């Protein structure tokens, strides 16, 4: 999993940096793995400079046997019998009347577990939209009920590639509801808003990053196969959120050094953490173009002939929706990414 | 005894520990 | 299951009659359900007079919601947790570089459980042949190890549709090996060959068909969800096998009246049955053409535009291989049918 | 007591009893 996780994490960091450039102070919440999965399925059908752009920006070109490694990753993430709910699912919706290459379809099905659903984009794009949305809603236990809004698909849509990811796990160490009190959350040096602050003191993997004046905490979920990692500046010491120096030097390399299990030590920690819930929506198309994924979205330049043998398709939009609810018991998190492919 | 009082903006992510893959990644800065 | 089983049984009777016309005295062994399944998947992609011919000869036109009923039938046949092994599997092998219609592929996958395997017919038809054969061999527990021999696929093959069926069940009432003795089997009025004749006396569903001078016996397998039904003339009373009058009046209607559970009664029966094993091979193409399936096999007339949107494909061959081993413990039976689709 | 001595050619089939479908159908006439 070595090469693939490094690649996926490098992309995660690049995409967070791009989103931060558009919004340096608001809440941000994404599933990087969900986005990398949708783009890995698209990459199967791309050729030429379109493919080269996708593999460079997504770091797929740094992974030997990329699609085989993803296949193994999906098998592990979806393993049955775990003490938490974790689902990562892929699906293809194709226009009924459209012809796809056999090898493209066989590979997305074998490597990504994506089965092909045949829908009527040409005569009934609304029914098709609602079918896609119902599937994502079902995969995310209702948390992403309308991934694609009116106008996202029309009678010219030929293919929609969809990834949904869902997680619900209890904390290894739960907070007691009775210790949760109203407390002030400082947005910056002088605005304050009241939050429900949860409290517990327990031994957790921990570190203070001396040179960044930042604390790192790991909060295991039940089973310890997933953890939440939190990076918290010692104080708000800049003219916005307090995170500016961390975000400034966020790299694959530093993120790894800060949060590596080997670099955390068990400490008895007083944890105050707000109870919170985020629902976010992104049109990733322009952010991805800024990252170097250009021909893919360009009607005249896109090479998707791996999907139908001709340069007649392009990707109009990649959209991402996400959800997280963090409380005393644990965390329920969901996301879904759709890439819409239209006739060029 | 350490103190981790997250009453100001922080970055958080959910990691799949066996593979080290980041499943979800966020910044909480605006309640 | 009412309409579909009647249809499938009517076809079974028609195809047995056709095979009997080519060989009125040899052993015959087929899986009718296997052949009907391969043709039901082909029928999904046929249009025009090609479709009309297939549905008439296979009786699919007498079944409302034919493919949905087959989907239900496959679910029941393959149900987990049964006290016998019964597998009915479908698969599609498509040329890597060929483009298929989305709706055709989605339907064969949803209704028949056939997944698409992408193979290299164009550059490496031998590897593709061996891949198909290995899959069928695996599905039939080694009993059909080479469904398609050299020359059955070439670099012009675009699609091979495959059904395999496998059954192994113990008798509800097993024969004791120690009671099995050599005894003479009469092929006709004066040739004889020695067989291992098994013996037991037990209560079995039974009937003597008075007007045909024929006995009917039902031998349940363990669980009683499958039975073997045997129709035995009272003696060899014609100038060949003894079965001529039965075969003469074999119809869906008579077969039903002779072997219906309602028409059998429990009787204490002395059963002498040979231990035997058959392996048969059929090129069904001409028999099916004789049955009325003509355009499908004709390069100029075949309409398979449901598979790729164009009239550029036709079926060159439908071949069927089968196997049965009947002994004291039970029966192991296997069959597989491949329809090879080439460029017209 | 009945006698079913199959020492001459017969037709046989394996039926799926719930659906009444014939899974396999044959004639044994040549050992
Ligand atoms: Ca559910
Ligand atoms: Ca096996």
């Amino acid at each position: 999993m070595e090469q693939l996780s490094t690649a996926n994490t490098h992309f995660a960091v690049d995409l967070f940096r791009a989103l931060n450039e558009s919004d340096p102070t608001g809440n941000i919440f994404i599933s990087p793995l969900s986005i990398s999965s949708a783009l890995a399925m698209i990459f199967l059908g791309t050729r030429g400079n379109t493919a080269a752009q996708v593999s460079k920006a997504l770091y797929f070109d740094t992974v030997e046997d990329i699609h085989s490694r993803f296949q193994s990753l999906n098998a592990d993430i979806n393993k049955p019998g775990a003490p938490y709910i974790l689902k990562l699912a892929n699906r293809l919706y194709g226009e009924k009347t459209y012809n796809f290459l056999a090898d493209f379809l066989a590979s997305t099905q074998k490597m990504y577990g994506a089965e092909l659903a045949s829908v009527d984009f040409q005569q009934a794009p609304e029914d098709a939209r609602k079918e896609i949305n119902e599937w994502v809603k079902g995969q995310t236990e209702g948390k992403i009920p309308e991934l694609l809004v009116k106008g996202m698909v029309d009678n010219m849509t030929k293919l929609v590639l969809v990834n949904a990811i869902y997680f619900k796990g209890n904390w290894q160490q739960k907070f007691m509801k009775e210790a949760t009190r109203d407390a002030p959350f400082r947005l910056n040096k002088k605005d304050t808003k009241t939050v429900k602050m949860m409290y517990q003191k327990k031994k957790f993997p921990y570190n203070y990053i001396e040179d960044l004046k930042c604390r790192v905490l790991e909060l295991p979920y039940q089973g310890k196969e997933l953890s939440m990692i939190i990076l918290l500046p010692d104080d708000i010491e800049d003219e916005s959120t307090g995170l500016e120096k961390i975000e400034k030097q966020l790299t694959l390399d530093k993120l790894r050094e800060w949060t590596k299990p080997e670099n955390l030590y068990l400490a008895e920690v007083n944890v105050h953490l707000p109870r919170f819930k985020l629902e976010e929506s992104y049109d990733l198309t322009s952010h991805l173009a800024r990252l170097g994924v250009q021909d893919l979205f360009n009607r005249g330049k896109a090479d998707l002939s791996g999907m139908s043998g001709a340069r007649d398709l392009f990707v109009s939009k990649i959209i991402h929706k996400s959800f997280v609810d963090l409380n005393e018991e644990g965390t329920e998190a969901a996301a879904a990414t759709a890439g819409t492919i239209l006739l060029a | 005894e350490e103190n981790f009082n997250a009453d100001h903006p922080f970055i958080f992510f959910i990691r799949h520990n066996p593979s080290a893959n980041i499943l979800f990644l966020g910044r909480f800065s605006s309640p």
